[PDB]
């Protein structure tokens, strides 16, 4: 019988609040980034580097609040964040993504991003096409905020990331979150929306591994010309590579 | 060698 324990409602309450403390749906800090230019070879690189850098900071803030994450070694915390960052950024961006025009709508036209914006940061359709496909299939799940925050947390605490030490520890933390998610859908997600919802959510994590790979490829090519590398941030260089 | 990520992670 599907029962959401005390522990499980606690986990969801913590992850919701963690998300609330690290995602500002008013997008007010965007005015601090180097300004967007849509005139234009890699004209969007400065602005989008800043947006991603900022996003990395919020992801790290969210990760620290994941129940059990604290119990990991600093080294494993680091490995989980470096490998998952771009994935959790893609996940968290779903909240501003819109199927009307397939863009990310962050409050205003200046901060409304589409495929050509992402191109003008130095990316090709090899990445962007499967990116848009992902966003669409994710948006169509119409996840409860509860499922969304659990999905981000499950993504971060992944035992198979290359470089993990205490995989067994990472696996047990993630299981506690998996089980909370499975149980949540059962108890609080009505059919038909609930049908295979967990398997479809995990499929989105598989999709993200592939997006992560392609992003890495194009980032290594982007960041090889030191003139592009110059336009990035110190946090982006540290987290994505140098 | 991750001073900034380390710093943002600290208690
Ligand atoms: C709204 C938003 C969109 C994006 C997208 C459009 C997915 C994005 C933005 C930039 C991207 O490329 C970055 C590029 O690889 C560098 C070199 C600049 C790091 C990629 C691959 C995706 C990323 C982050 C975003 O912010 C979401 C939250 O973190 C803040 O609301």
């Amino acid at each position: 019988r599907p029962k959401l324990s005390e522990e499980q409602q606690h986990i969801i309450a913590i992850l919701l609040d963690a998300h609330h403390k690290t995602y500002d749906p008013t997008y007010a800090d965007f005015r601090d980034f180097r300004p967007p230019v849509r005139m234009s070879p890699l004209s969007m690189l400065p602005h989008l580097a800043d947006l991603v850098s900022y996003s990395i900071q919020k992801v790290i803030g969210f990760a620290k609040m994941i129940p059990g994450f604290r119990d990991l070694t600093s080294d494993d915390q680091i490995v989980l964040l470096k490998s998952s960052a771009i994935e959790v950024i893609m996940l968290r961006s779903n909240q501003s993504f819109t199927m009307d025009d397939m863009s990310w709508d962050c409050g205003s036209q200046d901060y409304k991003y589409d495929v050509t914006d992402v191109s003008k940061a130095g990316h090709t359709l090899e990445l962007i096409e499967p990116l848009i496909k992902f966003q669409v299939g994710l948006k169509k799940l119409n996840l409860h905020e509860e499922e969304h925050v659990l999905l981000m947390a499950i993504c971060i605490v992944s035992p198979d990331r290359p470089g993990v030490q205490d995989a067994k520890l990472v696996e047990a933390i993630q299981d506690r979150l998996s089980n909370t998610l499975q149980t949540y859908i059962r108890c609080r997600h009505p059919p038909p929306g609930s049908h295979q919802l967990y398997a479809k959510m995990i499929q989105k994590l598989a999709d993200l591994r592939s997006l992560n790979e392609e992003h890495s490829k194009q980032y290594r090519s982007l960041s090889f010309q030191p003139e592009n590398s110059m336009k990035l941030t110190p946090l982006v260089l540290e987290v994505f590579g140098n | 060698n991750h001073p900034m990520l380390m710093n943002l992670l600290k208690d």
